[PDB]
């Protein structure tokens, strides 16, 4: 740009996990959002551990 | 009276899976006996992970190796996965250093356990793909711990410019049974058969993590039922 010398720049980039209050859906229209993060134990488990 | 059971048999088909049986039993507690054994071995046992990671040539977690077929975040994912085992008692903490220098394809056991104070169970998962010409410099941390700890916690250990904290996940156990079903004699009642299955990582035998469990609960209970402090 003529009015300018220069211009500099930066990157910043975020590694992003899963957490209460995130947006999940699937092909079928069940958009839902996270309410819990539940232990693996009290899941419901079936016969086969 | 108190029918007490005495029947506690093992079988053990392998050094990793064993199962167990407890026979005789009066109704209806077997299943709370299993069911609190099974929360408490598969919730909070002990084990080791590997923790923080120096490569050479890379300072931070989207970089990438001259002649690595995988980036730098893959080995991390994938050495995320290596299950490990102590020899010896005692062994807190270990930084080890690979130097792999030849053409090669880079897998778990080729890990020299070259500490005495530590091995490797899993050796034959495949870290990385090198081509016939990469030098690689890896420096390693293993560690104790429970449960289960994110990364940004591990931020802890002084980074320096180059050290990159990773995930770990601790557990030792992968899967548990129990199941009970009656068994009789003619016109009297009361035979209770559990049958109980421990399927573990290898890092130790069922019957020590089962009697570790067991150790914690009657721990719990003890003070529960014999002090008895007033308001």
């Amino acid at each position: 740009p003529a009015g300018i010398v220069q211009m500099a720049k930066v990157y910043i980039a975020k590694k992003r996990k899963i957490q209460v209050g995130d947006k999940m859906a699937g092909r079928h229209g069940n958009k839902g959002i996270v309410s819990k993060i539940v232990r693996q134990e009290d899941m419901p488990f079936l016969a086969d551990g | 009276a108190f029918q007490k059971p005495e029947n506690v048999l093992m079988m053990e088909t392998s050094d990793s899976i064993a199962k167990f049986e407890f026979k005789p039993l009066e109704p209806g507690y077997g299943i709370t006996i299993g069911n609190a054994l099974r929360r408490i071995l598969l919730s909070s046992l002990e084990g080791f992970a590997i923790t923080a990671i120096k490569i050479e040539g890379v300072e931070h977690e989207f970089a990438t190796i001259p002649g690595v077929l995988e980036d730098v975040t893959n080995i991390i994912l994938n050495l995320k996965q290596v299950r490990f085992k102590q020899i010896v008692p005692n062994a807190d903490v270990e930084k080890a250093t690979i130097v792999i220098s030849n053409s090669e394809v880079f897998r778990a056991g080729d890990l020299n356990a070259q500490l005495s104070n530590f091995e490797v169970l899993n050796s034959n998962l495949v870290i990385c793909h090198l081509d016939k010409s990469a030098t690689l410099t890896m420096e390693f941390s293993i560690n104790k711990g429970r449960g289960y700890v994110s990364a940004e916690e591990n931020r802890a250990e002084h980074n320096e410019l180059s050290t990159i904290a990773i995930d770990s996940i601790y557990t030792p156990i992968r899967n548990v049974k129990y199941a009970v079903e009656n068994f009789r004699v003619e016109q009297k009642t009361d035979y209770e058969k559990l049958l109980m299955e421990v399927t573990t990582d290898g890092s130790i035998r069922p019957v020590d993590a089962l009697r570790e469990a067991a150790q914690i609960l009657i721990s719990h209970f003890s003070l529960f039922a014999e002090n008895k402090i007033a308001i």
